[PDB]
């Protein structure tokens, strides 16, 4: 019993983490197999980053203008390229802690592990989601540029984000760890902003069956709505659309609960309408939406 | 505003 | 920018997890040196849950009952003893990851991490605190006796508590690792419950400051208070008082910030006499005390 | 209300 924000152990992502450095500028690298990743933003400098042309910066760069520390190691750059915003630096030594591993990128709404990391050596793990705005709100500090994010699945890393910057708001952008951003954003010091944000209903209501399963059963009620009334409550308070896929997801959770996705839904729109008047869920005075189907499964 | 790359 | 519930990383850790098997019964342990920790739960069966002698249940067992298995590799064991409530079944193999380490008893009120793990595999990792009842409000299933808690301080894993078991109202309660009970608990399935519990003061305090170091401001007033007529408002609202020690404490904080502890401690006066109409501070509607001082800091 | 040693 009980329900957690949890991350993956970190372990495995702890072996791949070194230190990049080009000029002045340090940051994280994740090294697996021969290839260090980072993000090409290292090879700026101060000046250089309102306006950089990063093909232009790296042409002026050769491999012994690139330091790689794993722990007390410098590694051997023997060669380097660009592929959109993430540097690949092949190294002359293969990490024997690589797992086994893929390169995947996340949809708005899934969660992801965070291993903050500062000069190459992790400092702590937590638990996000990717906004519907494709923002994270994460907790990062200077020195955090390229800190990774991923998921483990069996024995196998699911590595799905690479940290580059925070907006002016406080939250984060980064990129999938083929260097393509998550969002309308761009590696380099200007005026961008995170469009409006949502809520993340099907999760919202994958909290709702956490909280039953785990004794929390004020907020039900015996009415049931319609999807498409539900739908038409939920736009009103910015949540997303329920879809027949999300009832689908739900169908275990529905299953173990005894109570129906749209049993369910009609308890969320009695909520949204008058809030929780003093009391709680699973320790929170808010409905919280970065927990998939997928996690509250797992955790329950 | 402007945007933070939070390197080091 | 930004702030998380975030736990250390736990690598350290992940490589010091076993299975310990003694009949049917599985839980997990620790292996450090050639030593492995377990709740000595694991020698009792379904009857002698209830009222068990587990002197008398350790006599009538040998080296031989204990099958200690680190992933693949069966541990040989060579020893056996009980301290307190948990057992130090000594193995012919010291653990080639053995961190640098420290047994240390945590205070309430002090956070710390929490390695969930099921057949001597790591599931998840997530951060708690240690409530004033001697409680902690875990995510635990059947299976994860035997996870550990734990700090890192540079290098140095601090291993502070050791999970054994679930009260009726679904929090968890367990050991220091040489295994005395955190609070008035029995590893026995009797009808034990918690005492009443309190918020930890300090701890809100340290958190209202890390939403001021994030730019949340809202809740900040002209107004000071004394410590004493601050101390009668929290007896009303189940809040601990407030020590100079803890002001002590929070120094740093109010110099980062410029704004004194006895200034905080009137924002939250009023806080807890009017509630928060609304707006959410560090993302949460509640007030928060599971962050140390220390935790501030270090992720500020 | 029992309390349970959550071993498996």
């Amino acid at each position: 019993s009980g329900f957690r924000k949890m991350a993956f152990p970190s372990g495995k992502v702890e072996g791949c983490m070194v230190q990049v450095t080009c000029g002045t500028t340090t940051l994280n690298g994740l090294w697996l197999d021969d290839v260090v990743y980072c993000p090409r933003a290292v090879i700026c400098t101060s000046e250089d980053m309102l306006n950089p042309n990063y093909e232009d910066l790296l042409i002026r760069k050769s491999n012994h203008n690139f330091l790689v520390q794993a722990g007390n190691v410098q590694l051997r750059v023997i060669g380097h390229s660009m592929q959109n915003c993430v540097l690949k630096l092949k190294v002359d030594t293969a990490n024997p802690k690589t797992p086994k591993y893929k390169f995947v990128r996340i949809q708005p709404g899934q969660t992801f592990s965070v291993l903050a990391c500062y000069n190459g050596s992790p400092s702590g793990v937590y638990q996000c989601a990717m906004r519907p705005n494709f923002t994270i709100k994460g907790s990062f500090l200077n020195g955090s540029c390229g800190s990774v994010g991923f998921n483990i699945d069996y024995d196998c890393v699911s590595f799905c984000y690479m940290h580059h910057m925070e907006l002016p708001t406080g939250v984060h952008a980064g990129t999938d760890l083929e260097g393509n951003f998550y969002g309308p954003f761009v590696d380099r010091q200007t005026a961008q902003a995170a469009g409006t944000d949502t809520t993340i209903t099907v999760n919202v209501l994958a909290w709702l069956y956490a909280a039953v399963i785990n004794g929390d059963r004020w907020f039900l009620n015996r009415f049931t709505t319609t999807l498409n009334d539900f739908n038409l409550v939920a736009m009103k308070y910015n949540y997303e659309p329920l879809t027949q896929d999300h009832v689908d997801i739900l169908g275990p959770l529905s299953a173990q609960t005894g109570i129906a996705v749209l049993d369910m839904c009609a308890s969320l729109k009695e909520l949204l309408q008058n809030g929780m008047n003093g009391r709680t869920i699973l320790g929170s005075a808010l409905l919280e939406d970065e927990f998939t189907p997928f996690d509250v499964v797992r955790q329950c | 505003t402007f945007t933070r790359l939070q390197s080091l």
